C-alpha cells in the first residue's frame, strides 16, 4: 500500500491516542453483532446471543485486544504487511478457513469504531489514511489464497 | 429483509440527524471520493474539492433521498422507484460503489451521533443501507 | 428483484431439468467442494468423494428446494422462511458461499443444457439463485 | 496459483480445443448481458441494447478475441502473473477505473462459456483447475490496487 507522507503522519498521530484496552474488542464486538455469521468462528467464546452480550463477553474483548495489536504490529511494518502477517495468513487460511471477505468487513468495522471515538477529528482525509491501511492489512492476511 | 426493532432504530438515529442531512449526506460523498479514487468517475462534471457547491447540493439530495426510504421502509421499491431506473439502466452503476457509499455513511454517522450508533443501531443501519442498495441496484428492464 | 420475462426464462430452463434434479444439485455441490475447498467445512460429516451417498442425497435437496422457489417465485422469503433460519441462524452460513455454488449451479447448467442456456437465460438464472442467495442469508432474529 | 500437475494437462488440453473466434466474444458479450453495469466502459462499442445485439456486436467479437489471447498469454505464464498482466492492470486500473470484482466476474463468465461448449467434458476436476486460473488472472490484473 502507497501512503503519503502526510497519511503516515496522520495515522499514527490518531493511533496513539486509541484505548487499547476497548477499541479492538468494540470492532470485534460489532463484527459478530453486525456480521452474525462471523459468530460461527467464535464457538468456544460464550454467550454471544444479544448485542450487549458480545460487547459484555470478556473472552471477545480480550481477543480483540490482540487484534487491535496485530493492527499495531502491521502500522509499523506497513513496507511488508506480507510477512507481518504470513503466520497469521496461514492460521486464518488452511487451519481455520476464514473468507477473505470477513478481513475487509472487520477493517470497515475498525474504521467505524475510530470513528464512533474519535468524532470531528476522524477527518474524511484521515478515514482515507485508514482505508489503505485496513485493506493492505486484508490482502495480506488473505496471502494464503492467492 | 428488515426487522420492527430495525426499523425504530433508524427513525431514532435518523431523527437525530434532521437538520444536519445536507452535510452528513456531503461528509458521506467526500469521504468515499477520498477512500476509494474509483467513484469519482460517475461525476467527472462535478468540483471535487473540498468544500465544493455541487457535493454540497448532491449531499443534501442523497440524505433528502434516504429520509424519503426511512419514511417508506414498508414500500422502498415503490418510493425509489425513479432512483432506481436512474442509477441501474442510465447511469449503470457498479454495486461495489453502494457498499462504499453505505460505509461512507456509518462513518458520518459514527462520527457525529456515538450517543445513537450503539452495536444494535450499526446493525440496524447496515441492513437498511444494504436494503437501499439493492432496490437501487435492481433493474427491471 | 426479478422481471416477468426472468420468471419465464427460469420456470422453462428448470423445466428441462425434471427427473435429473438430484444429478444436477449433486453435480453443483461437487463442483463447489473442488473448486473452493473452504466450502468443505460446513459438510464434515459428509462422505465428500465422487459418487458419494449423502452429495447424492442432499443434491435432491438442494434441487428440490430450487423447485419450490421457482414455484414461489413471487413469494420467496415464506416459502424458504425455514430454510432461511436454518442456514443463517443455525448453520450460520457465510454470504459468499452462496455466491459460489450459484455459480456452480450455472456452469452445471451450461454443461447440461446448452439450448436452453443462452444469453439471455443465463442472465435470468443468475439473478433467481442472487434473489434465493439472498432469501436464505436474511436473518431475522 | 499452485495448480497440480494433473490439472495443468486438463487445461491446455482443453485449450487447444477452444474456438478462438467465437469464445472470447461470448465471455465478454455474457458479461453485458448479465452484469449490465459493465457496459458503461464499453460506451463506443455501439448497440448494446438487447442480449442478440450485444452478442451480435462485432466490436464486442473482435475486443474479446484480445481478452481470450490474454488468457492464453496468461497460460502459458502460470509461474509469473503478475508481470504477465503488469500492462494490463495499469490500463484495468489506473486508466479505466474499473473495480477489481468484476475481473472475478468476467473469469466466472468465461468458466460458464467453456462449460456452454464442452458439456460433460468440462469434468468437475476441470473446473477446479480453471477456477485456479480465472482467479489468478484476476489476482493479477488487480495488483495496482494492492
Ligand atoms: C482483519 C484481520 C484480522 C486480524 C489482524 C486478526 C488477528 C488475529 C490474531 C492476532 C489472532 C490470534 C493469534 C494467536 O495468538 O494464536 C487471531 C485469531 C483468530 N482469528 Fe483473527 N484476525 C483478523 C480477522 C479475523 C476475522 C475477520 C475472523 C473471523 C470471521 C477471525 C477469526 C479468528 C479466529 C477464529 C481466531 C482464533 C481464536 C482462538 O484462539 O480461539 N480473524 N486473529
Ligand atoms: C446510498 C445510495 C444512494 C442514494 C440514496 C443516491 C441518491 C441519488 C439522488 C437523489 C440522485 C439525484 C437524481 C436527480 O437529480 O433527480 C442521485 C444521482 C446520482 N447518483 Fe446517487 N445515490 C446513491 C448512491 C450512488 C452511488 C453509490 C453512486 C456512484 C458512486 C451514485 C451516483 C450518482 C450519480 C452519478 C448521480 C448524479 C446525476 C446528476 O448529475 O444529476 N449514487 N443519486
Ligand atoms: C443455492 C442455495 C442453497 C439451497 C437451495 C440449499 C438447500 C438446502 C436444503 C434443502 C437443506 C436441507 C435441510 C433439511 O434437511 O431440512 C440444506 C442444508 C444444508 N445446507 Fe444448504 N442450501 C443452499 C446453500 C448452501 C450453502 C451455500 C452451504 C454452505 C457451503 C449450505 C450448507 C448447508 C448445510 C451445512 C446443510 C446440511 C444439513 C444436513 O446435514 O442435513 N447450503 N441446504
Ligand atoms: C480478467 C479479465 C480481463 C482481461 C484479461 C482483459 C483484457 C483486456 C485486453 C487484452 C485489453 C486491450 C489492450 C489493448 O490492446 O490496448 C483490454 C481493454 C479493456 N478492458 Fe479488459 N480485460 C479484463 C477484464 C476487464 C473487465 C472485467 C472490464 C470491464 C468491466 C474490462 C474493460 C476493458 C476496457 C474498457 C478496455 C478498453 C477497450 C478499448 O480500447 O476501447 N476489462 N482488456
Amino acid at each position: 500500500v502507497h501512503l503519503t507522507p502526510k497519511e503516515k503522519s496522520a495515522v499514527t498521530a490518531l493511533w496513539g491516542k486509541v484505548n487499547v484496552d476497548e477499541v479492538g474488542g468494540e470492532a470485534l464486538g460489532r463484527l459478530l453483532v453486525v456480521y452474525p455469521w462471523t459468530q460461527r468462528f467464535f464457538e468456544s467464546f460464550g454467550d454471544l446471543s444479544t448485542p450487549d452480550a458480545v460487547m459484555g463477553n470478556p473472552k471477545v474483548k480480550a481477543h480483540g485486544k490482540k487484534v487491535l495489536g496485530a493492527f499495531s504490529d502491521g502500522l509499523a511494518h506497513l513496507d511488508n504487511l506480507k510477512g507481518t502477517f504470513a503466520t497469521l495468513s496461514e492460521l486464518h487460511c488452511d487451519k481455520l478457513h476464514v473468507d477473505p471477505e470477513n478481513f475487509r468487513l472487520l477493517g470497515n468495522v475498525l474504521v467505524c469504531v475510530l470513528a464512533h471515538h474519535f468524532g470531528k477529528e476522524f477527518t474524511p482525509p484521515v478515514q482515507a489514511a485508514y482505508q489503505k491501511v485496513v485493506a493492505g492489512v486484508a490482502n495480506a492476511l488473505a496471502h494464503k489464497y492467492h | 429483509v428488515l426487522s420492527p426493532a430495525d426499523k425504530t432504530n433508524v427513525k431514532a438515529a435518523w431523527g437525530k440527524v434532521g437538520a444536519h442531512a445536507g452535510e452528513y449526506g456531503a461528509e458521506a460523498l467526500e469521504r468515499m471520493f477520498l477512500s476509494f479514487p474509483t467513484t469519482k468517475t460517475y461525476f467527472p462534471h462535478f468540483d471535487l474539492s473540498h468544500g465544493s457547491a455541487q457535493v454540497k447540493g448532491h449531499g443534501k439530495k442523497v440524505a433528502d433521498a434516504l429520509t424519503n426510504a426511512v419514511a417508506h421502509v414498508d414500500d422502498m421499491p415503490n418510493a425509489l422507484s425513479a432512483l432506481s431506473d436512474l442509477h441501474a439502466h442510465k447511469l449503470r452503476v457498479d454495486p461495489v460503489n453502494f457498499k462504499l457509499l453505505s460505509h461512507c455513511l456509518l462513518v458520518t454517522l459514527a462520527a457525529h451521533l456515538p450517543a445513537e450508533f450503539t452495536p444494535a443501531v450499526h446493525a440496524s443501519l447496515d441492513k437498511f443501507l444494504a436494503s437501499v442498495s439493492t432496490v437501487l441496484t435492481s433493474k427491471y428492464r
